[PDB]
């Protein structure tokens, strides 16, 4: 039981909003991290979402997955998780254009490629991966964040056509999840927005649902490794059975991990 | 005397001035008495650390020389410095070499410091085969590598193939073939067998031998990588 | 429910033993680190403390607390955490003695008073407090392990007096752990092992149980600050209902965290 | 071999880490007549600096150990450290004396003087840090007005967000602590120079900025410490 009681939680600097409200930066037990409605009144079938959400988050306890603590009824409905001190990925990649060497490139595809088998293996869908969503704590570890959307519509950069087309009442599939990582891949390898040269957004919608639209690999840095450029088109593909699942990514990585030239330069004796 | 000269150079160990730690260690040699591990240590830390620092210093000042390209006159310029530094390589490397051909090979007694000894000679040999050119290239490539195949074949019969004086040797002998003659087809054979004996001996493997061994064998696994790719 | 199917828990390389068990560094969903005794067909009751190890390591969560991700009952009873890069803080203070800087050592000071803060708020007592349960995650991060004892005998350095004297069926309070907290502070500022004069075990206990000794700070380095000196003796006093809790330990850390001084005693540096 | 082919020769030995040689021909170039421009003035700093803070850093380890150990392994490290000083004397001697033959004697601009007395004065300040004795009275004597006339002059004419300045009241306030023990005085000054920056934070360039900061923090780095 993680009901915390009132008055135990401050509120520090708004940090930003999340997936159905705002996040602070609070003070409980070392800094943390607090998400809040800061709504009084809450909507009736909106804390039917809250409490699957804490419902879904206290299932969780990985390395690579956002730690959750607990959560607050009074006076507000506030869930409140760990403080990953530097920033996201989509900081570091669209805001500050950070540059990373090839193995820390891997690295973080590698741990957020971990954390997601971790959530496949307990039959739980996050459904709203995207470049916010992967935290870099401390700088090295990567968390998986914003439960909000759980499960056992915000951007549509990170979505599938599989949940476009206006498919049965659970298009949210194992593979849509998948998909979602492969355009994070994109991301990581390529340095640069998918869709670049493509400036508005009812165009994007539709053409992806008729599978007119894909991310092209022309963008891919030369020195990324042939491997993944297979691993991308095998989990860019449009339809749904033919994407290969986490577990197999997963294996996929660890394989072109070993097989990586970290030192430029042939190393001698150490003395 | 004897400890006031070991004392002298573990001295100026602390201190960053190998050059003053190299002039030490060097009369310790010429004493014509037999040296153990720790003095052995120290005569190579102090030699290695002299020779270091002209060897980066003429690798960067290579790299500018060929990327000024266009203007003669900062690449003539570039070429003096290159062959001062050339030059100061030649009599540090030049230093030891004669001191291992004179006092160390001749006065080594167990096999295991014969081999230590012969690794040096080519390492050195190696260090100037990577920087001179023409003719006599060929010539210390070839010195090289018959010290280097002496000090391997003694090495197989008698040290265990988990002893890190044997990896050390094993790995600069693969960034010779690679490196020098560019045959990474022989440098990985010997590369990719030399970790797995090792790795079929690690039951013998000692607890003081665990520590040492492991930042050798990971860099043979670390260079074949960078071969591999 | 946490109920993990058998086999995927693979087992490797072995590191050391814990509380009842024997530590390995396995593979479940990435490097995680699982303790197991090795004897089949156990004890009823050691299973009840199996289970009751596990009801407790259920009820934290936190970045400075060792994360609990699964317990195994088949093919032997174990329990799976995160793997800490690195070694226990005693492993960096008996067995290479690491030269710790004093910004680091009131950080690292600072994460584990924060650590058992978070416990005491939810009414858990630890009782197993030392220097091998410090795990230092990659030289950043402090996570406590060894909740096998813990509810909500020991080493016989890291103990107050009061559990010493065999006291009532619950000798271990709030302050005992602050007294282990202040051995543990010994080390870090010292970076000597206390007690280093007596080299037996049956001298020890009498002489500690009944308080006739107690912890010099003389051999403490001498840059380290008046106020954090004043902090150790304050926590190591003989009786338990005096010594100072932890919330107030963490405000006193980062008091003078604030005010502790850098290294490079002068500047005098242009970049140029 | 002219003023301008002299300086690209010191450039490729920064590059290369090649100190000795670096000091060696920039002590040539400055030896010519010719007026220093900016850049040169670095170049003629950071080589003279780097080479007296390796022997400077030797010293300071050796001397640890010899005050450490109470023979045979005291008089060792007193004959290997009386090595030392008698490196850094004649590398610190040669930039005194070259000072004071062709740099002040030709510094037109007074931005210039101060960095040359700014310079000038730690070289006295360096041998004060381990000359022992009767002698340790004369050298930093020699020193005090040095400091004092360059801090006097950038006073007046000099802006007080300038990196040399603002480097000057922390090279100014190090010298009282470490020489003379007198943190009263050198936290004074301290407090000033901090002062007098904080306030006119609306003047400076998009250049100047970063140095300037980067040695704002010293100051505050230095100023915690002394007041402990
Ligand atoms: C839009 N404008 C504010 C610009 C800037 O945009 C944003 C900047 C930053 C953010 C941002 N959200 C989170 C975040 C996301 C999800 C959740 C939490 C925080 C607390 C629990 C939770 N449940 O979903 C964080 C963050 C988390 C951990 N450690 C550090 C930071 N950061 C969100 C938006
Ligand atoms: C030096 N002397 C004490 C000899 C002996 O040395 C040892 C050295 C190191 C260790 C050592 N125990 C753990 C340990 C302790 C408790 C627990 C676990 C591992 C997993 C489950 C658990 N519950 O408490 C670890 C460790 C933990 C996390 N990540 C990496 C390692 N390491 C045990 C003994």
């Amino acid at each position: 039981d993680w009901e915390i009681p009132d008055g135990q939680i401050t509120v520090g600097q708004r940090i930003g909003s999340g997936s159905f409200g705002t996040v602070y930066k609070g003070k409980w037990h070392g800094d943390v991290a607090v998400k809040m409605l800061n709504v009084t009144a809450p909507t009736p079938q909106q804390l039917q979402a809250f409490k699957n959400e804490v419902g879904v988050l206290r299932k969780t306890r990985h390395v690579n997955i956002l730690l959750f603590m607990g959560y607050s009824t009074k006076p507000q409905l506030a869930i409140v998780t760990q403080w990953c001190e530097g920033s996201s990925l989509y900081h570091h990649l669209h805001i500050i254009e950070t540059k990373f060497e090839m193995i820390k490139l891997i690295d973080i595809a590698r741990q957020t490629a971990q954390g997601m088998d971790y959530l496949h293996a307990k039959s739980i869908i996050h459904r709203d991966l995207k470049s916010n969503n992967i935290f870099l704590h401390e700088d090295l570890t990567v968390k998986i964040g914003d439960f909000g959307l759980a499960t056992v519509s915000g951007s549509i950069l990170w979505m599938a056509p599989e949940v476009i087309r206006m498919q049965d009442k659970n298009p949210y599939s194992f593979q849509s999840d998948v998909y979602a990582f492969g355009i994070v891949l994109y991301e990581l390898m390529t340095g640069q927005l998918p869709y670049s040269n493509i400036n508005n957004r009812d165009q994007i919608i539709f053409m992806v649902g008729r599978g007119y639209l894909s991310p092209d690999l022309s963008k891919v840095r030369s020195n990324c490794p042939k491997a993944m450029k297979r691993l991308m088109a095998e989990c860019l593909k449009k339809k749904r059975d033919e994407r290969p699942l986490f577990p197999q990514i997963l294996a996929s990585i660890e394989l072109l991990a070993r097989s990586l030239p970290k030192i430029h330069r042939s190393a001698s004796e150490p003395s | 005397d004897k400890n006031e000269l070991v004392q002298k150079a573990k001295l100026a160990e602390q201190a960053e001035r190998y050059d003053d730690m190299a002039a030490c260690m060097k009369s310790v040699t010429e004493q014509g008495a037999e040296l153990s591990n720790e003095e052995r240590n120290l005569l190579s830390v102090a030699y290695k650390n002299v020779v270091g620092a002209r060897r980066s210093s003429w690798r960067v000042v290579s790299s500018i020389e060929q990327k000024t390209e266009g203007a003669e006159k900062k690449q003539q310029m570039a070429r003096e410095y290159r062959e001062k530094i050339e030059t100061e390589l030649r009599d540090i490397c030049n230093d030891v070499l004669s001191l291992l051909e004179k006092f160390l090979i001749p006065n080594a007694s167990q096999a295991e410091s014969k081999v230590f000894y012969l690794k040096m000679k080519g390492d050195y040999y190696r260090y100037l085969a990577e920087v001179a050119a023409g003719d006599d290239k060929k010539g210390i490539v070839d010195q090289s590598q018959q010290a280097y195949q002496e000090a391997f074949e003694i090495s197989k019969k008698e040290m265990q193939p988990t002893h890190p004086i044997r990896l050390g040797l094993a790995l600069n002998f693969s960034v010779f073939y690679y490196e020098i003659l560019n045959s990474p087809e022989k440098a990985c054979s010997l590369a990719k067998t030399a970790f797995d004996e090792a790795i079929a001996e690690l039951d013998t493997l000692s607890e003081e031998s665990y520590k040492d061994s492991t930042l050798i064998m990971q860099l043979l696994r670390d260079n074949l990588t960078l071969w591999t790719s």
